[PDB]
């Protein structure tokens, strides 16, 4: 049995009132682009959620336009292709569940709209999963096309080494190094569970602020008004 | 509690165990029908051909 | 197989070397704590659910 | 000719119901949770109602629509993990409350204190049937398990389990009752409150050491109100400090995982606020007698009136008492704590010790030791 | 191109709860691989080992990222 | 249960004062630690002692767990 | 006193407390989201989207 | 000796810290108010001064000073014997109901 949990990486956004690193953010969507969206998949987010995050509006109306998406009934009833828009989700690379099965021995890669969100451990697991393939140790076989990963349940992924230096070059130019590949998209997949962190992170802020000053104000009132009780002084003069 | 039964709680539970298990008739007869209870209505006569 | 209830149905008709495998099978051995013939009433015709235990 | 406050009829039952309602003068900080608890339902209402504005009861879109909520939806967000929180924090106050009745014998209030076990029971139906709504692998699994749970009862058993369902097993119309019920039940709940707070109305309160506070009764206006203000801000404190900082930490991860029936999640827990329950339904081997003992230890507080046997009605002068009562609240977070576990030999024979002790407390040391005190006070 | 995460691995190797769940690693070695039929896994010392690393790993890296 | 017959008092005197001529803090740090020590110290022996066996409870049971997982050498 | 003079000037009738409350909102919430943002944005300084747009 | 056990339980109570005595602490059930209404005027009056005085105390989380605490050879079943007496006509109509 046994699993090895994940351990507390010093991320950028641990901190109580951090904010994701956009710039990663950027290079991990880039990552998701030519790395894992080709078996992988990610619905619940769409291109428009990624303006004013990491990418700029012509930027993203690009990255839509790039790719072809199926529409709906033609002048005939067809299938007509069409170059993606901003209001696109991102495109599935298999069309139904079952054939992402087909395609890899049979596990489905899982979507990671919310993969930081629904695996225990977070960013910390999604990370070290990525950076901790390592050969199998002695006496425990593993079957034909399956691969050996200490931070995976049963230690049985039936994952192709996703990560390795110098698989995709970074647009601003930073080295390819498997370790900051995988901090990238760690830190982007994040973001894609939580797209409010940033703005979560604000309204704390506020609300730390708010409830510092109100507070003490509140309990002033309430001492105030209770000084009339708690400064009585009772008498008993019996005849 | 030990505060009741004696003389006079007796006779009383005497008096009202016929109008307590006519009401229990009441309540089975009821439960019976309302959920049409097959168990008991494949034996009384004209309502076995209810079912 | 068919497709009921949302998952596959694996039915074999477990010809006669399957079955006296599975009486040849131990029960201890098994992980869990069933006999072939206490499962599957019928030697010749195992009826079992689709998907997999343990995702 | 006279104020309105006590002379219009919704407003004299407002004035001497809130305003004007002698209440006593040393209600500690504990007594404020019945007004948190009331203000958490609002909160509960409140925002319930603007999730149910974009949530689809549909298992081909419950899931999907609640992921719109929280990432299309113009602070969505606020409100899904604001009403997840303040169910948890709903469950805390109550807990806190129950204890608090408990403690400074509250209980001899009887119509209340029954009224408030009938509103814990609904209370504990609707975070049930809402756990379901968004769907995951967590709401699914712990859906099914809970309503298995009923095969327990004699004869009836199967066809009110798939009377439940509404089919062979949970799905698309189980959904859709359990959305529907989930609507339905607050304002139930509401109007129970309601009744508790009239029950309550016509005694008074209990104060922390016990004895009637006939003689120190205080307006409420002046004092109680600002006093529950200051207790709402607090929990207000803590609320948003769950929703802002930590959204999910009292939430299984597997949540955010469309529900898979063909895969069972290696964990099945309740909410964190039912594993009390769901840790004895592990303790007891057969199934009906697990199912019983769950519904017996949240009706024991039934019993409590009669189980009172001290001359005393409060805890405050009481140190033995006090000291089993601790316990008890020890033996509950271990009990809590077991459920959260799985079932392996660590944890089997300490749940089973734990429902032994905190049935045994309830049921048999509180009396004696209350007998106990009774004779060393002389009386 | 070098990996700091190679690097790191290399440096924080050194630790010496990594020393002792290192050996221990191959002292579970050479007794699976010398034991022709049996079933014991070297996975459990492995694991030990992988956290004794890994939490160290954790310490460091993110500075050189 | 309004004002009026709540109960009967006699010969008791309530002398009282102002809201607006009070300190709503009077000797808030000076008198109000050594009373919040006190009420600690009377309720410490009471409350503590659970909550620390339920803590080696805890304890216990979380290392018994990894053992019973741990590896048998056989 | 300063204290007394804004009382006997601003406070004393409920309505033009009403007044007063409503003006200190008014400048309090720009005040407070302006000071609130700025720590915000300093603590997190090059982590924002709006300190990277003059890149791309 | 079973006084020395006595006198510790009366300290850990904690009533008499309050300024209060046996009978004032007694839970006011159906039998306590009968036995209060029959109490005479001046140990009523104690008595509800007494108690006014443990809520005020407790309002503030504070105690009597040392001195002025009940001690137990000075406490005072004033209560008792009113009780003792309404409870043996409670007993005698319920032997009479049954
Ligand atoms: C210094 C060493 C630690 C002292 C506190 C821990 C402790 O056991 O104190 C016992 C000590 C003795 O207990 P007690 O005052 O005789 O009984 C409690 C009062 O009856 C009822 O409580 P109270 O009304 O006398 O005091 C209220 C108290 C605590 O308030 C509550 O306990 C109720 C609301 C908060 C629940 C817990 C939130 C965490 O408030 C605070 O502690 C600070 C603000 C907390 C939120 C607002 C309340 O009490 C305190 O020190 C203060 C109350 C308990 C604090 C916890
Ligand atoms: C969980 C759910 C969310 C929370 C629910 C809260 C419900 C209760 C809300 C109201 C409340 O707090 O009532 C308890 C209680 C009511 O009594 P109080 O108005 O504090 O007056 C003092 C007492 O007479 C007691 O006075 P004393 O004899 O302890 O000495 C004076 C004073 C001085 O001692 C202290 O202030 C304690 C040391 C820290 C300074 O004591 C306190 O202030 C005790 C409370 C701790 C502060 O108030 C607090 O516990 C204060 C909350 C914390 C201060 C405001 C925030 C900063
Ligand atoms: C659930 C809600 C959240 C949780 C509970 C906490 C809620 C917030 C904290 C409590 C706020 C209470 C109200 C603020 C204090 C207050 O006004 O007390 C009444 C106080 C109590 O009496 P007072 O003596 O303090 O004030 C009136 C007397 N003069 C005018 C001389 C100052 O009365 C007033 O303030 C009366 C004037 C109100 C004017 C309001 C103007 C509003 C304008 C914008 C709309
Ligand atoms: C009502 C009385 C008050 C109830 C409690 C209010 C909330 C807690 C108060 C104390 C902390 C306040 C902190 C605060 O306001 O911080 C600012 C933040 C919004 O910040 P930001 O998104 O940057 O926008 C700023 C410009 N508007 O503010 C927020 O994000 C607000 C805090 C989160 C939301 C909490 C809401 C609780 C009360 C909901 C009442 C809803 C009433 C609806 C009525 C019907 C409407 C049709
Ligand atoms: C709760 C009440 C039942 C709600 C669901 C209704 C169906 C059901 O559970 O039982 C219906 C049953 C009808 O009769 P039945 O018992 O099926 O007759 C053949 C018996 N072998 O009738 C009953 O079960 C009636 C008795 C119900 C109460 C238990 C005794
Ligand atoms: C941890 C408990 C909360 C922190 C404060 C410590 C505490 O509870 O102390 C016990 C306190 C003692 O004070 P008092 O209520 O006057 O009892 C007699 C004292 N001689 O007595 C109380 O606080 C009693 C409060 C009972 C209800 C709340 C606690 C139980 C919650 C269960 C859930
Ligand atoms: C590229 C940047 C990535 C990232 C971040 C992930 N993947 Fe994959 N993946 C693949 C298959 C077949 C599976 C199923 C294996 C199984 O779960 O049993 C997966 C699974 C994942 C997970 C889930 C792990 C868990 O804890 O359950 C995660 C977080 C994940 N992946 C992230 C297949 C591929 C593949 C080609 C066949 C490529 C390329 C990737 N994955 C790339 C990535
Ligand atoms: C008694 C108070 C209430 C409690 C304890 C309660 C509890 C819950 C819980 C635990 C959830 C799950 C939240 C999640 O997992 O994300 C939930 C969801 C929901 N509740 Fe309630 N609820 C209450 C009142 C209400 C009311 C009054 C409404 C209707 C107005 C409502 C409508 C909903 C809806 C629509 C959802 C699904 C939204 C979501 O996915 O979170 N609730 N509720
Ligand atoms: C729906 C949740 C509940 C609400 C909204 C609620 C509301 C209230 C309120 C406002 C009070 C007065 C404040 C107070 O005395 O603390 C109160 C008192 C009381 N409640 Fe509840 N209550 C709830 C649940 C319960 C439960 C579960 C019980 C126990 C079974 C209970 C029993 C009591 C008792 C005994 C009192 C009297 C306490 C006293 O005044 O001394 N209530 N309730």
């Amino acid at each position: 049995d046994l699993e090895l949990h994940a351990p507390s990486y010093p991320w950028s956004h641990r901190g109580l009132l951090s904010s994701l690193d956009h710039t990663s953010i950027r290079r991990g969507f880039q990552v998701y682009k030519q790395v894992c969206s080709s078996c992988h998949s990610m619905d619940y987010v769409a291109y428009r959620h990624l303006v004013g995050v990491c990418y700029t509006e012509e930027e993203a109306k690009a990255l839509a336009e790039e790719v072809e998406v199926q529409d709906g009934p033609n002048e005939d009833g067809e299938m007509f292709m069409r170059p993606g828009k901003l209001s696109d989700y991102f495109p599935k690379p298999y069309p139904n569940p079952e054939a992402a099965r087909a395609a890899n021995n049979g596990a489905l890669p899982p979507d990671l709209s919310y993969i930081v969100r629904a695996r225990h451990g977070g960013e910390d697991y999604v990370f070290s999963l990525l950076t901790g393939y390592c050969e199998p140790p002695t006496g425990v076989s593993l079957r034909e096309g399956l691969y050996f990963n200490p931070y995976f349940p049963g230690q049985a992924i039936a994952m192709a080494p996703p990560i390795y230096n110098e698989v995709l070059e970074f647009d601003d130019g930073t080295p390819a190094t498997m370790s900051q590949v995988a901090k990238d998209v760690c830190t982007f997949l994040r973001w894609a569970s939580e797209p409010e962190h940033d703005h979560r992170k604000r309204m704390g802020l506020k609300m730390l602020m708010m409830m510092g000053l109100l507070l003490p104000l509140v309990y002033a009132m309430k001492r105030h008004k209770w000084s009339v009780l708690k400064s009585r002084k009772l008498a008993y003069r019996p005849p | 509690l030990s505060r009741f039964l004696g003389p006079r709680y007796r006779e009383l539970a005497r008096n009202w165990i016929p109008t307590a298990s006519m009401w229990g008739a009441v309540g089975a007869v009821g439960l019976v029908w309302a959920t049409d209870w097959r168990l008991i209505l494949d034996w009384v006569p004209y309502i076995n051909g209810k079912f | 197989a068919f497709k009921w209830r949302g998952k596959p149905l694996f039915v074999r008709h477990r010809t006669k070397k399957e079955i006296d495998q599975e009486a040849a099978v131990e029960v201890s051995q098994l992980r869990d704590p069933q006999h072939d013939l206490e499962r599957v009433k019928k030697p010749e015709w195992v009826i079992l659910i689709g998907v997999c235990t343990h995702l | 000719m006279t104020n309105i406050r006590k002379s219009h009829p919704l407003m004299k039952i407002i004035n001497n119901a809130f305003i004007d309602l002698p209440a006593p003068s040393n209600i500690s900080s504990w007594w404020n949770f019945g007004s948190l608890l009331g203000i958490c339902l609002i909160l509960q209402i409140l925002t319930g109602l603007f999730l149910a504005m974009h949530y689809t009861s549909d298992t081909t879109t419950a899931f999907s629509s609640v992921t719109h909520i929280c990432r299309d939806v113009n602070y969505g967000w606020v409100i899904r993990y604001l009403h997840a929180n303040g169910a948890s924090m709903f469950f805390i106050c109550l807990f806190i409350h129950v204890g608090r009745g408990l403690y400074y014998g509250s209980y001899m209030f009887l119509e209340t204190w029954n009224i408030g076990v009938v509103l814990l029971f609904t209370v504990m139906a609707t975070a049930f049937m809402g756990y379901v709504l968004p769907w995951g692998q967590m709401s699914f699994w712990g859906a099914t398990v809970i309503t298995n749970l009923l095969s327990a009862i004699p004869y009836i058993g199967t066809d009110l389990v798939e009377w439940i369902w509404g089919g062979f097993s949970v799905d698309k119309a189980t959904l859709t009752r359990f959305f529907a019920f989930h609507f339905i039940l607050p304002f139930i709940i509401t109007a129970l409150a309601a009744v508790h707070l009239l029950f309550l109305h016509e005694t008074g309160s209990n104060n922390p050491t016990g004895i009637s506070s006939d003689m120190d009764k205080i307006p409420f206006h002046p004092y109680y109100t600002i006093k529950d203000i200051l207790g709402a801000l607090f929990m207000m404190l803590i609320l948003l400090i769950l929703v802002l900082f930590s959204p999910d930490l009292l939430g299984d991860p597997d949540n955010y995982t469309p529900a898979n029936p063909l895969n069972t999640p290696p964990h099945i827990k309740p909410e964190w606020y039912f594993l009390f329950a769901y840790a004895i339904l592990r303790s007891i081997p057969n199934k009906l007698g697990g199912v019983l003992a769950l519904v017996a230890s949240i009706l024991i507080l039934i019993l409590m009136p009669m189980l009172h046997t001290s001359k005393q009605r409060s805890m405050m002068f009481r140190p033995l008492s006090q000291c089993l009562f601790w316990m008890l609240v020890a033996d509950l977070i271990t009990l809590t704590w077991i459920g959260g576990q799985p079932v392996e030999h660590p944890f089997i024979i300490i749940g089973q010790l734990a429902s032994i002790l905190y049935f045994l407390i309830i049921l048999v040391l509180m009396p004696i030791t209350s007998i106990i005190e009774n004779n060393l006070l002389k009386w | 191109l070098v990996d700091p995460l190679t690097t790191v691995r290399e440096q924080c190797e050194q630790i010496e709860k990594c020393i002792k769940a290192r050996e221990r690693l191959e002292l579970c070695d050479q007794r699976v691989s010398s034991r022709s039929q049996t079933e014991e896994d070297c996975t459990e010392e492995l694991f030990d080992f992988l956290h004794a690393r890994d939490h160290c790993v954790a310490h460091k890296l993110f500075n050189s990222l | 249960r309004e004002f009026g017959h709540l109960t009967r008092m006699r010969h008791v005197i309530t002398y009282s004062l102002s809201p607006f001529e009070q300190r709503a803090f009077p000797h808030y740090f000076t008198k109000g630690i050594p009373n919040v020590l006190r009420r600690t110290r009377a309720c410490i022996l009471r409350v503590a002692p659970p909550f620390v066996v339920f803590y080696l409870v805890y304890t216990w049971g979380t290392q018994e767990f990894e053992k019973s997982k741990r590896k048998n050498p056989a | 006193t300063l204290t007394a003079r804004l009382y006997s000037l601003l406070f004393r009738r409920t309505s033009t407390f009403a007044l007063t409350i409503a003006v200190g909102a008014l400048f309090f919430e720009r005040a407070f989201d302006q000071g609130a943002d700025a720590i915000y944005e300093h603590i997190n300084q090059g982590k924002l989207w709006k300190h990277i747009k003059h890149k791309y | 000796w079973l006084e020395g056990i006595r006198k510790w339980y009366y300290n850990a109570a904690g009533f008499n810290k309050l300024g209060l005595m046996r009978d004032d602490t007694i839970y006011e059930d159906d039998d306590v108010k009968e036995a209060i209404r029959r109490l005479p005027e001046n140990l009523y009056n104690d008595r509800v001064f007494r108690i006014k005085r443990a809520l005020d105390l407790t309002m503030r989380q504070q105690i009597l000073p040392k001195e002025q605490w009940t001690k137990y050879e000075e406490d005072k079943f004033y209560l008792e014997p009113y009780l003792k007496e309404v409870i043996r006509e409670r007993k005698e109509r319920e032997e009479w109901a049954k």
